[PDB]
């Protein structure tokens, strides 16, 4: 069988780290490939023996014995975030065994900490209120809201051409009228600003 | 060149069955069919080998199988259940199984099986305009699109500046929040931001717009209802410039 | 002189769907290994008596390639019988010979790459490794798909690579039991027959391999000369005889192992 | 080292 | 394809030596054939058959064997069953050629 190694991986901005596939038997090949942001598979590599390159990744098969296989991940970028897979062809009925899985996590580097929530209206009507915690450091997580009618979504990065600090953000809103935005600090966060 | 797979989405009741079809270019003999859910790595249900079906794969017979043409093979699910609800890949091969060929996977169909057509419901998107404390503070605004109450989880959020499709400055959530995470069947929610500069959206002369694709009943479902059909439709909210 | 072929047969079964594959190996016209199917465990067998240098990474990579091939012909079978729309109740054989030869030094000399369905040729790779040669109008419909794919380029690699990388390591492995020559032994028994004549035979038992040449010179230069037919133990045997009335003659004896021809009456 | 078939017949 | 067939011994003729009779067939096809070892017209029970093998030209060929003491009294034949003939043909041993 296929045992992929390690299961989960996070790594800081520009961080090398490498992925392993270690088969109990024999293999006449392997794949490497990627989960899509929809739930398919991306084919990265194939290798039949050797070593691949395509960019920040290289994959090898370059086991005499044919046992393992690696793959090679040089200056992790957030556009690297997700899950991996490793499939060696067994060279019997069946012919691919999958490994269960890598998920990549690359955190980027905050040039400048701007923590702050922020109150948006409605351009429609303006009655419903949806307040966002932008800008904080990879280190502070956010936590699901304790409320039926009150809805907080987890992190997540954003890249502008023109070069940002990586804006790090947590939108978060209520159905339940006369809410208070400062009172959504259920997780550990830094004091720094509210609007208020 | 690929392996072509269609439809994008699929959405059938518990009960009723199931088309799922694939087609390649290339002169492939072996072709499978395999199985992901989510967080799970694809199981193979069956594969063919030039109208030679080897169902060694699926040992409870839940799947049906037809391979008319070296290009076409398809799927069939007989009678839909919950636990049919996953993303369904196709592939193919050069030689034989035995071979060391390269497998090409299809993009995939993903397939909800619902307990009846009256939970299905469209999203409403709505934009928010940026806090104008963000403005002074920073000199960049956050425009949020919230798509809400739609069901189940088919929807594609893109981010549309000037009629053109944007992506620099776009994220969007990976995964919905249920509005009920206690009980099944509860329509989801999901959050997307835009960051631009403060002077872009100073500007009343430029038009945001938020994107949803839904993917719900077709045209042969029928729909007994005084509420608006959930079909295959777009919704969508816009914002103009302020200052 | 060095050559290694792998000659492939697939014959048909009356009714059933599996057909029984055999493919079996040479070196130097010396069998090495051979596959079945319809044998108890099917798997790839020694058995030449030098190939116990391999370990059980090598019989267990071979079978998986045998089980592939196995399958290629069963479809190749049914998608021939289609072709000439032959009745779909009797046994059909298909056949391949594919392998390549050496020579004296080690290097590539001459690829070979053929098909055959039933006893009649069917398609072959020609000499440049990039056209193919086929017989008839069905296999014309082969030779299109072959093309259209680029099939040549895969096999051009193989009797390139693989076949000569893997004849190297066979021919280093058992070079003491491959180069083992024997000198014929000759006697000639008479044999009277009608109108006062005698019938010669010069015989020759004892030589490997069977590539000899029996000529019968009468004062330096009608004549019943057979096929060579192997011992059994591990040797050749062949004879020839000539009808002449009735006074001794001679029959040069022509082996590669013999530096002088050896030729000897009674 | 047997020989691999792609296309068949 | 007719297959074609040569009964001789393995071990120059010489009555008293263990010697094995060879029963040759070349140039045939369908690889479909029946061999059958006869000796004074009675079949021999044991015959030791090889595997199935073919020459350069797709023509199949195949060598059978039995053990068999030397006299100048009993008579040695070869009957081979094929789709190709209409009647099991056999040729009769001769130790003179």
């Amino acid at each position: 069988q296929v045992e992929q190694s390690p299961s989960a991986l996070s790594l800081h901005e520009g961080t090398d780290s490498a992925l392993r596939c270690n088969f109990t038997t024999t293999m006449r090949s392997v794949q490497w490939f990627r989960q899509n942001s929809r739930g398919s598979l991306i084919s990265l590599f194939y290798l039949a023996s050797g070593t691949k390159e395509n960019g920040r990744l290289k994959s090898a098969f370059d086991s005499k014995e044919r046992r393992y296989s690696t793959l090679h991940i040089r200056d992790a970028q957030l556009e690297d975030s997700g899950t991996y897979f490793c499939a060696a062809v067994t060279g019997n009925t069946g012919k691919l065994i999958f490994g269960l899985g890598t998920t990549l996590q690359v955190q980027p580097n905050i040039q400048n900490p701007d923590p702050a929530v922020y109150q948006l209206r409605d351009s429609k009507s303006s009655d419903k209120s949806v307040c966002l915690f932008t800008d904080f450091d990879s280190q502070t997580n956010v936590s699901q809201s304790k409320d039926s009618d009150v809805y907080i979504t987890d992190k997540c990065v954003l890249d502008m051409r023109s070069m940002d600090f990586k804006s790090n953000s947590a939108v978060a809103w209520s159905n339940k009228s006369d809410f208070a935005c400062a009172n959504a600090f259920n997780n550990s966060i830094i004091p720094e600003d509210t609007f208020f | 060149t690929t392996v072509k797979q269609n439809p994008r989405y699929k959405l059938a009741r518990v009960g009723k069955p199931v088309n799922l079809i694939c087609s390649q270019t290339m002169n492939h003999d072996t072709m499978y069919w395999y199985q992901k859910k989510p967080n799970q790595a694809p199981k193979l249900l069956l594969f063919y080998y030039d109208k030679i079906l080897n169902r060694e794969a699926d040992t409870f017979e839940k799947f049906q199988s037809s391979r008319p043409n070296n290009s076409f093979c398809s799927l069939y699910i007989g009678s839909a259940g919950l636990e049919y609800s996953a993303m369904y890949l196709c592939a193919s091969s050069r030689g034989t199984i035995h071979s060391n060929t390269e497998v090409f996977f299809g993009k995939g169909t993903r397939l909800t099986v619902v307990e009846d057509l009256k939970n299905v419901f469209p999203p409403e998107v709505a934009v928010f305009e940026p806090s104008e404390a963000e403005i002074s503070h920073t000199q960049k605004a956050t425009l949020v699109c919230l798509a809400t109450g739609f069901y189940p989880d088919h929807v594609e959020l893109s981010w549309w500046v000037n009629g053109k499709e944007v992506h620099s400055g776009v994220c969007t959530d990976p995964q919905p929040l249920k509005e009920q995470p206690a009980l099944n069947d509860s329509r989801y929610a999901l959050s997307s931001r835009l960051r631009v500069s403060a002077t872009f959206w100073q500007n009343p002369r430029n038009h945001f717009r938020c994107q949803v694709q839904f993917y719900g009943l077709s045209e042969n479902d029928e729909w007994t209802q005084d509420r608006a059909k959930p079909v295959t439709q777009i919704v969508s909210a816009e914002a103009w410039g302020r200052a | 002189p060095h050559s290694m072929r792998y000659f492939e047969t697939a014959v048909s079964r009356p009714g059933l769907e599996e057909p029984r594959y055999i493919s079996v190996g040479y070196v130097d016209n010396k069998e090495f290994v051979r596959f079945d199917s319809d044998a108890e465990n099917p798997r790839y067998e020694p058995r030449a008596p030098w190939m116990e240098q391999e370990g059980p990474e090598y019989w267990e990579r071979e079978t998986q390639k045998a089980k592939g091939q196995e399958q290629w012909f069963r479809v190749s079978l049914r998608n021939l019988l289609g072709y000439y729309n032959q009745s779909a109740g009797g046994s059909h054989t298909l056949q391949q010979m594919s392998g390549c030869d050496l020579g004296s030094d080690w290097r590539l000399l001459r690829g070979y790459l053929q098909f055959a369905y039933e006893g009649r040729d069917y398609i072959a790779l020609n000499e440049d490794l990039k056209t193919w040669t086929a017989a008839d109008m069905a296999a014309q419909i082969t030779r299109r798909k072959w093309e259209q794919s680029g099939a040549a380029e895969h096999y051009k690699a193989y009797l390139e690579g693989e076949c000569v990388e893997w004849l190297h390591r066979y021919l280093k492995n058992g070079n003491a039991t491959l180069l083992r020559t024997d000198s014929p032994k000759a006697h000639v028994t008479h044999h009277p027959r009608s109108k006062g004549e005698v019938t010669l035979r010069c015989w020759a038992l004892g030589f490997y391999p069977a590539d000899i040449t029996l000529t019968w010179q009468l004062n330096g230069e009608d004549m019943e000369l057979v096929e060579t037919r192997p011992a059994g133990d591990g040797t050749f045997q062949k004879w020839a005889s000539v009808v002449v009335p009735l006074q001794n003659y001679t029959c040069r004896v022509y082996h590669e192992g013999l530096p002088e021809p050896l030729t000897l009456r009674w | 080292a047997s020989n691999e078939n792609m296309e068949t017949m | 394809k007719t297959p074609q067939i040569q009964v001789y011994s393995r071990h120059p003729p010489e009555n008293g030596k263990p010697n094995i009779l060879n029963c040759y067939v070349t140039q045939f096809h369908p690889p479909h054939i029946e061999i059958q070892m006869l000796k004074n017209g009675k079949k021999i029970p044991k015959v030791e058959m090889s595997d199935m093998s073919f020459s350069k030209d797709w023509s199949f060929y195949i060598l059978a064997h039995t053990e068999f003491t030397p006299t100048e009294t009993d008579t040695y034949a070869c009957r081979v069953k094929h789709a190709s003939m209409a009647e099991p043909k056999t040729v009769y041993w001769d130790r003179d050629m």
